[PDB]
């Protein structure tokens, strides 16, 4: 909501950060294997659950 | 002071856009300087003489055809 | 347009092109491209052309670019190219925006290079700059034009393979450069002499040190001699010159660093740089016209009323007759006040002039270098597009907040970028290094670009 | 600005229907 | 120029908060750079500053 | 908080500061909107930062 | 178009290069 | 004479006859459209929205009984278009429908 | 890249293929199996037709349920359709065809389709949302098609009206040339 606490608010911004592709560097890295982040999440999926 | 401030401050601000870009440019630093003065100088060194040959030779080669 | 692109067309379909290199080349290999390149031009600047006869000096013809296969230089392949870019930022001609009507529009400027050459050649000898028609014959007339046409498509062509990976960035730029360099080189060794009444005096300055330096008994004598002559060139010229190249190389280095990066990928990060010399040498080019022209017309017009104020104050002119060609010299009014001093004792002796013809001559060079900017299409607006048909974008900005913060610097680095270009050159010029900064800076920035280009294939060659 | 301009506008546009595939980008050609 | 922790032993306290006072103002530079469009020279600096900063630090400590 | 944010700013930059508005952004970031005395022009004290 | 090769410039430069020497070496050495 | 003009009078009536209120106004245009193409042998016929608020002046199901056109057979300026030529199908206005002929219209 | 059959005289035929391409695999083996041994004109023509619904595509195989039209009477069947995409995917597929029997110097107007086969490819997964809270398959059913033309003895010059049209000009394809130029 709008009313937030500042330790939501906090837990929420992390949650947005890691929320991104990977680095195409990454794929050149010499024993690389991961393809794509497959710890990917949308608001409307799959839910926070706080 | 119309026409005294109507050409005064626009060059009076043209100094100040100056001076800012100025500041704002990235300067070349005493290492990045001297790299690229030797190398300046080699270069230089080498078409120039190549061309100072070049013209020494057909000096004689000159002075057959003419 | 229709009656512009189709009257181009059929002409480019016929005319000639040089193949791409399927697989990149490697960088020994661009070298040997490149040095077969420069040898072959090089030989035709020294051979004289064959069949002039009457005037233009057969001692002229055996020294000097003058009177050479190479008398046009490269402004005409050059003149095209201004010309080019001139209509298309002068939105004279419709921009054929296809990557092979790119090329067919390039195939254009190639036709007009060599329309201009045979246009000058052919202007050349009616002017009789090598003797009359009448009493060469068309025959030799005829030659003429052919060495200089063909030179100027062999040039033209020698530059684009370069430029198209077979060798070494452009051989025009190459060239221009080492001219610029065997001149300073040249007259630092050149082994000619010329007799003095005191007896043959060897043109390259530094030989004549020695040579004189060893010759004459007095040391003290030759401390002045070889270094203050007048009819000679002096080692304190080579002295500037070399002052001159240190200061431009500092400038060089001078830009306003912008962040920009891929629209469509992470990262990325790349600078698009605001070059401080952002019009280049055209400014001083600019300049030295409206200079050259001036003295023309009101050296005619003073002729024909010269009883008039209205004339006479704009200038007084005299024939000044020093040896070459009559030199028109400004006697007073305004073209003396828009003209050089000559001597350094000139300079002090009239410290109001002299203050005069250097802020004019800084104010030409910046306002022919802020104009030229919406002229060749170089301005903010103009930048934009480029970047936005890139997919190129500022970090935080909107793609119509890119020209507000281009128009921080483009408009400032034009009028101070033109303004430096005018000074450097004052500087020079009283300094009286060799080729001003017009050579000067070109020749530095050329061999820059080789310079980097060599850094990276450096990495293993 | 004058709300008669929004009918004399729609008229015009409606006569696109006998220039279909060179239709003017800007009627204000000046500038 | 560099520093090397084994330069910094002896020098007096007020002297080593003076050079870590320089690296500072040099660090907030380099961020400003990093934001501005920085040589990669400017943005691989940082690092070196930074270490810079924390041997500094760990002589004063 | 405010007061130290206007302190920093004084003495990394040696401007004098009006007031701070601040807020925390949805990424965690504390965002500062500093406004400078009458007598300082933010447009001069950025070309100084290096902002512009 | 007519496309060209690299090699082919400089050996059409090079006849043409050739060329000039007889025009300076034939038209002396003829009438001299 | 590729390019002709005639008037026409298209009883709406017996064409939309039957048809649900819902699809009787949309029914007249589809009509109309093939109309043309039977009078004038063009695929490309274009409708004047004139003509289009004629047909819907009186709502989706009380269409027009009859209507006054013009069909004008012209050239297709669109050199990419494969159709050289299109039917124009504009409106006219009457007061009457009585004894109203097929006209040929000289421009 | 194997094709299931060889051809015969392979200095005269031209290849093309397709895998993956989101068309109904029933539909479009029905579809092809009325082009097989067609010449590539009559081909052409033919299932531009289809996509006009002058002429159809039999269901021979998989017609449960297929309707009856006129039009299915000219191949000896009751059971006929149009479908639209699976013309226009083989009329694409041939229009690729053509070209590589350019590139390779071929006479296009003696082409005739000689092999051509249509190959379920892997199932892309979707799902529909059921009565009382349950979740089934909802499953595109691709598939890989591969065509030989080969030349044969009988002529036909393309179209008078096909071959007059103009070299249509894309935007975009002009957009990235531009970029990467
Ligand atoms: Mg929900
Ligand atoms: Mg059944
Ligand atoms: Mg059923
Ligand atoms: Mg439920």
């Amino acid at each position: 909501s709008s009313h937030k606490t500042f330790r939501i608010k906090r837990f929420l911004a992390k949650k947005q950060k890691q929320n991104r592709p990977i680095p195409q560097w990454i794929w050149m890295k010499t024993g690389n294997k991961i393809r794509y982040n497959s710890k990917r999440r949308h608001w409307r999926r799959t839910k926070l659950g706080l | 002071m119309d026409q005294v401030m109507q050409f005064v401050e626009p060059s009076r601000q043209f100094v100040k856009d100056s001076i800012r870009l100025v500041k704002r440019c990235t300067k070349p630093d005493r290492k990045e300087f001297q790299k690229i003065a030797m190398a300046t100088a080699i270069g230089f060194a080498i078409m120039g003489f190549i061309g100072f040959f070049v013209k020494l030779i057909h000096i004689p080669i000159n002075n057959i055809i003419v | 347009a229709i009656k512009f692109l189709e009257v181009i067309k059929p002409f480019c379909v016929i005319l000639p092109e040089i193949q791409k290199p399927e697989r990149k080349i490697q960088f020994k290999e661009k070298v040997l491209w490149t040095a077969i390149t420069l040898f072959i031009f090089l030989v035709c600047c020294q051979i004289p052309l064959f069949g002039i006869m009457s005037s233009d000096f057969y001692w002229m013809r055996v020294i000097l670019n003058r009177g050479t296969l190479m008398e046009l230089g490269i402004s005409p392949i050059v003149t095209s190219g201004l010309i080019m870019q001139l209509l298309a930022g002068a939105k004279i001609i419709e921009v054929g925006d296809t990557p092979k009507d790119r090329a067919l529009f390039n195939g254009a400027q190639k036709l007009f290079g060599m329309i201009i050459t045979i246009g000058q050649s052919i202007v050349y000898v009616m002017t009789g700059m090598y003797g009359d028609p009448s009493e060469m014959g068309a025959g030799i007339c005829l030659l003429i034009t052919i060495q200089l046409f063909v030179a100027g498509l062999i040039v033209l062509l020698l530059d684009e393979l370069l430029q198209k990976g077979y060798g070494l960035g452009s051989g025009i730029s190459l060239f221009i450069a080492t001219n610029i360099c065997e001149t300073i080189v040249w007259k630092a060794f050149s082994p000619t002499t010329v007799n003095t009444g005191r007896g043959m005096e060897f043109e390259g300055a530094i030989i004549a040190l020695f040579h004189l330096l060893a010759t004459r008994t007095d040391k003290v004598r030759a401390l002045r001699e070889a270094f203050y002559r007048q009819n000679l060139p002096n080692l304190m010229n080579l002295i500037a010159t070399i002052f001159v190249f240190a200061v431009v190389i500092y400038f060089q280095g001078f830009r306003v660093d912008l962040p920009i990066k891929s629209a469509r990928y992470r990262g990325q990060y790349n600078t698009y740089p605001i070059k401080l010399f952002y019009t280049s040498n055209i400014p001083i080019i600019l300049q030295s016209a409206l200079v050259s022209n001036l003295y023309v017309i009101s050296q005619m017009l003073s002729a024909r009323f010269s009883g008039n104020l209205l004339v006479s104050l704009l200038g007084t002119w005299s024939d000044t007759s020093s040896g070459g060609p009559a030199r028109a010299y400004p006697v007073g009014g305004l073209c003396h006040y828009l003209s050089p001093p000559e001597s350094f004792g000139s300079v002090l002796e009239d410290p109001v002039h002299a203050v005069v013809y250097i802020v004019f001559m800084l104010g030409s060079c910046a306002f022919f270098s802020k104009t030229w900017i919406e002229v060749s299409g170089s301005s903010a607006k103009d930048v934009a597009k480029q970047l936005k048909e890139q997919q190129m974008v500022m970090r935080g900005h909107r793609e119509t907040s890119m020209v507000h913060e281009l128009n921080r610097y483009i408009p400032t680095a034009a009028a101070f970028g033109g303004l430096c270009i005018g000074a450097l050159s004052v500087l020079a010029d009283f300094l009286g290094a060799i080729g001003s900064g017009t050579g000067i800076l070109l020749a530095v920035t050329i061999i820059y670009q080789y310079f980097e280009i060599f850094v990276k294939e450096q990495s293993e060659v | 600005v004058a709300k008669q301009r929004i009918r004399m506008a729609n008229e015009k546009h409606s006569k696109n229907i006998t220039q279909r595939g060179n239709v003017a980008k800007t009627s204000r050609n000046a500038p | 120029a560099k520093i090397k922790a084994r330069d910094l032993r002896g020098k007096k306290k007020e002297e080593l908060l003076k050079q870590l006072d320089d690296l500072k103002v040099e660090l907030s530079q380099l961020r400003v750079a990093k934001v501005t469009g920085g040589a990669a020279s400017k943005l691989s600096k940082i690092r070196v500053v930074r270490k810079s900063i924390a041997r500094v630090l760990t002589v004063i400590n | 908080n405010k007061h130290q944010i206007k302190q920093a700013v004084k003495k990394l930059y040696d401007i004098d500061v009006a007031k701070v508005n601040t807020l925390i952004r949805p990424d965690g970031e504390k965002k500062a909107y500093v406004r400078l005395a009458p007598d300082y022009d933010a447009l001069d004290v950025a070309n100084k930062i290096g902002i512009i | 178009g007519l496309k060209v090769g690299p090699v082919p410039v400089l050996v059409m430069s090079l006849l043409f290069i050739a060329s000039v020497f007889m025009l300076h070496i034939w038209g002396k050495y003829t009438r001299s | 004479n590729e390019v002709v003009t005639r008037e026409y009078t298209i009883n709406i009536h017996k064409r939309i006859h039957g048809v649900g209120f819902k699809k009787r106004a949309p029914r007249a245009l589809k009509e109309i459209r093939k109309f043309a193409m039977k009078e004038m042998g063009t695929p490309d016929v274009r409708i004047d929205t004139r003509l289009n608020k004629a047909v819907w002046a009186k709502g989706i199901r009380n269409v027009p009984y009859r209507i006054r056109v013009r069909l004008s057979r012209k050239r297709n300026e669109d050199e990419d278009s494969p159709n050289k030529l299109y039917t124009l199908v504009t409106y006219v206005p009457v007061t009457t429908f009585k004894n109203l002929q097929t006209v040929n219209v000289d421009e | 890249v194997r094709y299931s059959l060889d051809p015969e005289n392979p200095t005269k035929s031209c290849k093309s293929r397709g895998s993956n391409l989101r068309v109904h695999f029933k539909n479009t083996r029905e579809t092809a199996q009325a082009i097989k041994g067609m010449h590539i004109r009559k081909a052409t023509k033919y299932l531009k037709d289809v996509t006009l619904k002058k002429q159809c595509v039999p269901f021979r195989r998989y017609n449960g349920g297929v309707g009856r039209c006129a039009q299915a009477k000219q191949w000896g069947w009751t059971q006929g359709r149009w479908p639209k995409k699976s013309a226009e995917f083989l009329l694409h597929m041939l229009k690729n065809a053509e070209s590589n029997a350019e590139l390779k110097g071929l006479d296009v107007d003696s082409l005739v389709i000689e092999h051509i086969q249509v190959n379920k490819a892997p199932k892309m997964r979707r799902r529909t949302y059921r009565a009382h809270g349950r979740i089934n398959p909802y499953m595109s059913s691709p598939c890989h098609i591969e065509m030989i033309l080969t030349e044969k003895e009988q002529i036909v010059p393309k179209p008078e009206e096909e071959v007059a049209q103009k070299k249509k000009i894309s935007q975009k394809k002009l957009k990235k040339q531009k970029l990467m130029a």
